[PDB]
């Protein structure tokens, strides 16, 4: 998953709960409604695709295959996860195979942690790490998309959203615009996200 | 595969590197001048989300 | 003692509102701001309590 570096721009978070490559939801640490007038940091986009009966475990701090093996996320997640319904792009008939999950791996997985090894983990006794058959299964196993799958086994374009709720510069920032500025009187105040009264 | 590039005796240069969720933080800090005796806090110059699973490390060299 | 007793009251009383007593932040207007009011009222009741 590529990290794509957000920062410096207007982020406009209306558009973004609309329409058919973006419709189901799920959030955490900061409400979506009242993303439009908040401020982050840095934001760290993600974009991916995963069987939708394995969507469940993009959660902060769960297991499970894709958990464990392909990408944990961190168990204080601030932010988004945005999916997709993409039988057209990624469901051909009988298999579509171009998407690659793994079932067994040597090692649990920590918070946004990459490994592309290809190595066959030793499932039993027998050697591995060349060797193919039983007891050396394949980590890189596909789900075979079909268009006429049931829902849950739909291939998911699936996007997640890290926001920093970090007191730093914030350089992302929500469609909302500032305003004068007065001193040495009795006002109210909004500084990036942060509301309060005070001279 | 370079998946991430970035570009920006008399003294001594102190250096703190810590990994926290995949953030490589990096902490930094200068003065003139093993190690002489005082007391000078490090401040944090580059937070780096690379995710990778970091236990060696080897610094490097100078040769013309 | 009487003195440093007021004194040191005072200043406990002011500190446990940095004590987040369980909710997200020590600052209302952070929880207002960042959730909708019905789960930021559940959170500013255990600030209150
Ligand atoms: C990060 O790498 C280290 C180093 O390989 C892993 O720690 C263990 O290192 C010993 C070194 O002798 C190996 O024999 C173990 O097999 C390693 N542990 C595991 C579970 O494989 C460490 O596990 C790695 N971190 C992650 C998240 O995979």
């Amino acid at each position: 998953w590529n990290r794509k570096r957000i920062s410096n721009c207007v982020a406009d978070y209306s558009v973004l709960y609309n329409l058919a490559p973006f419709f189901t939801f799920k959030c955490y640490g900061v409400s979506p409604t009242k993303l439009n007038d908040l401020c982050f940091t840095n934001v760290y986009a993600d974009s991916f695709v995963i069987r939708g009966d394995e969507v469940r475990q993009i959660a902060p701090g769960q297991t499970g295959n894709i958990a464990d093996y392909n990408y944990k996320l961190p168990d204080d997640f601030t932010g988004c996860v945005i999916a997709w319904n993409s039988n057209k792009l990624d469901s051909k008939v009988s298999g579509n195979y171009n998407y690659l999950y793994r079932l067994f791996r040597k090692s649990n997985l920590k918070p946004f942690e990459r490994d592309i090894s290809t190595e066959i983990y030793q499932a039993g006794n027998k050697p591995c790490n060349g060797v193919a058959g039983f007891n050396c299964y394949f980590p890189l196993r596909s789900y075979s998309f079909r268009p006429t799958y049931g829902v849950g086994h739909q291939p998911y374009r699936v996007v997640v959203l890290s926001f920093e709720l970090l007191h730093a510069p914030a350089t992302v920032c929500g469609p909302k615009k500032s305003t004068n500025l007065v001193k040495n009187k009795c006002v109210n105040f909004n500084f990036n996200g942060l509301k309060g009264t005070g001279v | 595969n370079c998946t991430f590039e970035y570009v920006s005796f008399k003294n001594l240069r102190e250096f703190v590197f810590k990994n926290i969720d995949g953030y490589f933080k990096i902490y930094s800090k200068h003065t003139p001048i093993d190690l002489p005796q005082g007391f000078s806090a490090l401040e944090p110059l580059v937070d780096l989300p690379i995710g990778i699973n970091i236990t060696r490390f080897q610094t490097l060299l100078a040769l013309h | 003692d009487v003195v440093n007793h007021n004194a040191q009251a005072l200043n406990t009383l002011v500190k446990q509102l940095s004590s987040k007593f369980g909710a997200i932040s020590s600052v209302l207007n952070d929880i207002f701001s960042r959730l909708d009011k019905v789960e930021a009222e559940v959170q500013i009741d255990r600030l209150i309590t």
